[PDB]
């Protein structure tokens, strides 16, 4: 197949898979409350 | 206000030509000249 | 040609909120995470 | 501030020269209209494709371009399928460089693309390989599955329950705005 | 008729039915339009074309005095590519190679799995180097600079190459394979067992060339070819740099990507799959085509020669060869870059 | 010489500009009907024209690459010339 | 020195791996099953790509639904038919009657 190669190099783990459910790096808590700050700041 | 100094203006620069019977733009729509060629 | 025969006010009043909720849901993906579970859920709230 | 040069002779040249054509030798390699679909060469033709037999009989559109070597591949093919459900539907053929309001209208970003299209919004569905995972064989079992389902979905409640939708008053012109010429609309 | 200026306005207008309907459209049907006496004029189109871009540039602009650009934390694909130079050209690179194709049709937002095989191959790279570096660079004791560098010297090299290789007819002929040597002519026929033909041109081609049987005249695979490549390089004792190395690799494995046809179709030959994707914007376009109709109009009346024919011809194409490849040198100097040339000295 | 005519003709047209610097397309409306319009060009998905203007020669320099080294699966003994003069980085 | 900074830039790289497969992961978990189809997406196309494609227009903040009043100034003999041209003349003048009533 023609991206059969590139998609056996994605398999994951467990805790990976639970990181990414979860969203660690990619929610961003600290930068959503940096961002309401900002919001009410600008009034 | 604004309207009517624009047909005032209009009477003015367009009554008057005997070159603007309509507006430039939609001049393809017009017949065609017997005397140019 | 304003409506069409068979069809019904209600059912084009389903097709538009039915529209109108998928844009919604588009528009919410297509977002930054930083700002829209925010301002969507948190400041509503 | 931005902005970009109006074109150039090269953008304005033709997109689809001739290039020269071997003999038969070279042909000899290991791997060695059509009656039943309709090429498509201009914008004029693909507005009337569109806005009258795709509301009398669905269209299927295959969007290709002459760089693409999976075109290549998925065009025996999509002629195949055109061959079988031509009866139940219409099959067109279309170069992006040739004709591009037609694929900025179906909004096709990659080639091949093939677009099922009925009522112009009332079932659109566009099927590609942005990844590069899929297979031609993969693309026309896709669009044989939207074929069926477009079909299903007309005779479902008497014909009614695929009307248009966005184009009943956008016109296609936040995608592509040269259709205030067609509608008439000024552009003072 | 009587003075106009003592005429009334609006009996004027009452008798001039044209100019109603011009008043109309843009009184009317609008209600900010200047009143001045010809809304339509180029001035007038040409201000408020001028109006609309200022006012949607100040409002879209990423600028000293920003509208909209605020709360910026992922990034639209546009300003991210126009931010992060580094990350268009790998993304662009990338596009081109597991999907042949033009930058016209770059895609707005890549995959995740692109991405992620991006990533995969900068480990590989970046492990080579950095290990490299930590053995030879320390027992001794501005990036886009040098990627543009890097990138318009191997154009260069690669368009230098493809006309030596077109001044006898050797740049793209498949499924003929060029001979300037009876070593190679011995490789060559290993290829399909001894089977297959060999043709010849007089004294201009300065190469012979070889066809294989239908059922072995197939293209390789990009990996096979770098492991060929490679191999004999270092057969030779000529090997490349691991960096150099590893760029190759990558390149077969982005191509490898591509799947059973990654170069050619079934009934296509190498030449017509260059002359299909090649961009018809590019200025060597008529040089292409030039080339390639001599190629098939001298390869349809090529004559055919058998084995020992050959090699004593053979013998005298690899001495004139040589010759042509040393001159090449001082050739580069005379119309090659200053990078060619200095490479060369 | 004549075998660097190539070379030559490859050197004679060096600068000419492309389409990856401009717009790929532009309208032109019929002044006899002015609700006909059409667009002369080609397609294209792309704005970043004023990236691409310096990487134009990619594409091309791939295609080249890759048509390389199919000629060279079959003789890997075209590049030697250019081993011998030593233009590429090589550890002999 | 250059063994720190070195063993730093490698697991630099060793939490970019590991930001790397929770990518893939949050990426074919959720948001592949999360896509949206597309038959909802945005009716329109961003100004710089259709100044690209030589496609934007500018002008006319105003229109002309009819056709009838979008050929008045290309007719030149008929800008209004007659009986529009009646129904015109009631409104010279606005109706200070109508305003006080």
């Amino acid at each position: 197949r023609p991206g059969q190669g590139s998609n056996a190099q994605f398999q994951t783990s467990l805790a990976d898979k639970t990181r990414g459910l979860l969203g660690v790096g990619f929610l961003r808590p600290t930068k959503m409350a940096s961002f309401a700050a900002t919001f009410l700041l600008n009034f | 206000g604004k309207i009517h100094g624009a047909v005032w203006r209009m009477k003015h620069l367009f009554a008057t030509n005997f070159k603007m019977v309509g507006h430039p733009r939609y001049a393809y729509a017009l017949p065609k000249n017997p005397l140019l060629q | 040609p304003l409506g069409v025969k068979g069809r019904s006010v209600f059912a084009g009043m389903r097709s538009f909120i039915g529209q109108r909720l998928g844009r919604l849901y588009d528009s919410f993906y297509y977002s930054q995470s930083s700002t829209k579970y925010v301002m969507v859920f948190l400041f509503p709230a | 501030s931005f902005a970009i040069p109006p074109a150039n002779a090269a953008a304005l040249a033709d997109p689809l020269p001739a290039t020269p054509t071997p003999p038969p030798v070279f042909e000899a390699v290991s791997s060695a209209a059509l009656k039943n679909v309709e090429e498509v060469s201009t914008m004029e033709r693909y507005e009337a494709a569109v806005y009258e037999e795709s509301f009398k009989k669905p269209i299927v559109c295959l969007f290709f371009a002459r760089f693409s070597l999976q075109s290549k591949v998925l065009l025996q093919p999509f002629l195949d399928f055109a061959a079988s459900a031509s009866n139940n539907a219409t099959f067109f053929l279309i170069d992006c460089d040739r004709v591009p309001r037609a694929a900025y209208h179906a909004r096709v970003e990659n080639v091949p693309s093939l677009v099922v299209m009925k009522g112009d919004d009332a079932f659109r569905q566009t099927i590609t390989d942005s990844v590069g995972v899929k297979t031609a064989g993969d693309l026309i079992q896709e669009a044989r599955s939207a074929l069926d389902q477009v079909l299903r979905l007309d005779q479902q409640e008497g014909g009614t329950k695929l009307q248009p939708g966005v184009s009943s008053y956008t016109h296609h012109i936040g995608v592509d705005n040269l259709n205030v010429y067609r509608k008439g609309w000024p552009v003072a | 008729n009587p003075p106009v200026w003592k005429v009334n306005t609006n009996e004027w207008l009452d008798s001039d039915q044209y100019w109603q309907a011009f008043v109309e459209k843009h009184h009317f049907y609008s209600q900010y339009q200047p009143g001045v006496v010809d809304p339509e004029a180029p001035q007038e189109v040409e201000a408020f074309k001028q109006a609309w871009h200022s006012r949607m540039g100040k409002f879209n602009d990423r600028s000293d005095t920003p509208m909209l650009y605020a709360y910026m934390n992922e990034l639209p694909s546009w300003e991210y590519y126009d931010l992060h130079r580094s990350a268009f050209l790998e993304h662009m690179t990338y596009f081109l190679v597991r999907t042949g194709g033009d930058f016209r049709f770059f895609p707005e937002m890549p995959p995740w799995q692109w991405l992620a095989h991006m990533e995969n191959l900068r480990f590989k790279l970046l492990s080579v180097a950095q290990s490299r570096r930590s053995q030879l660079q320390l027992a001794n004791l501005h990036g886009e600079e040098y990627t543009q560098k890097f990138l318009q010297y191997e154009t260069e090299l690669f368009q230098a190459c493809a006309a030596r290789l077109m001044g006898h007819f050797m740049f793209l002929c498949d499924p003929f394979i060029p001979v300037q040597s009876a070593e190679a002519l011995s490789a060559v026929t290993r290829v399909d067992n001894g089977k297959g033909k060999l043709f010849s041109l007089g004294d201009d081609v300065n190469a012979l060339f070889y066809l294989p049987e239908q059922q072995r005249r197939d293209v390789e695979r990009p990996t096979q070819a770098v492991q060929t490549l490679l191999g004999h390089l270092e057969a030779t004792g000529r090997p490349f740099n691991p960096c150099y190395s590893e760029l190759l690799h990558v390149h077969a494995e982005v191509l490898e990507e591509r799947g059973e046809h990654w170069l050619t179709a079934p009934g296509e030959c190498v030449s017509q799959a260059f002359l299909r994707r090649l961009r018809t914007d590019d200025p060597a376009y008529e040089v292409y085509c030039s080339y390639f109709k001599e190629m098939y109009e001298r390869f349809a009346g090529a004559k055919e020669v058998s084995m020992e024919d050959g090699r004593k011809r053979l013998a005298t194409i690899e001495k004139n060869a040589q010759e042509e490849a040393a001159a090449y040198g001082l050739a580069l100097k005379t119309m090659g870059s200053a990078e060619l040339a200095h490479k060369a000295r | 010489a004549r075998s660097f005519r190539w070379m030559q003709a490859f050197a004679a047209v060096k600068g000419k500009p492309t389409a990856g610097s401009c717009a790929a397309g532009t309208a032109v409306v019929n002044p006899e009907d002015p609700t006909k319009v059409t667009l002369k060009g080609r397609y294209t998905n792309f704005s970043l024209q004023h990236i691409w203007e310096k990487y134009d020669y990619l594409q091309t320099h791939l295609l080249l690459r890759e048509c390389m080294l199919s000629q060279v699966a079959k003789n890997p003994r075209l590049l030697d010339p250019e081993i011998n003069a030593g233009l590429t980085p090589t550890v002999f | 020195i250059q063994h720190w900074n070195k063993s730093y830039e490698k697991q630099v790289y060793s939490e970019s791996v590991a930001l790397n497969r929770t990518f893939q992961a949050r990426n074919q978990l959720v948001l592949d099953r999360l896509k949206p189809s597309g038959a909802y997406r945005l009716p329109a196309v961003d100004y710089k790509r259709q100044l690209s494609r030589g496609t934007l227009v500018e002008g006319a903040d105003f229109y002309l639904p009819t056709a009838q009043e979008q050929q008045r100034l290309a007719r030149h003999f008929e800008p209004y038919s007659e009986q529009e041209q009646e129904e015109r003349r009631k409104f010279r003048f606005q109706s200070i009657s109508v305003y006080l009533a």
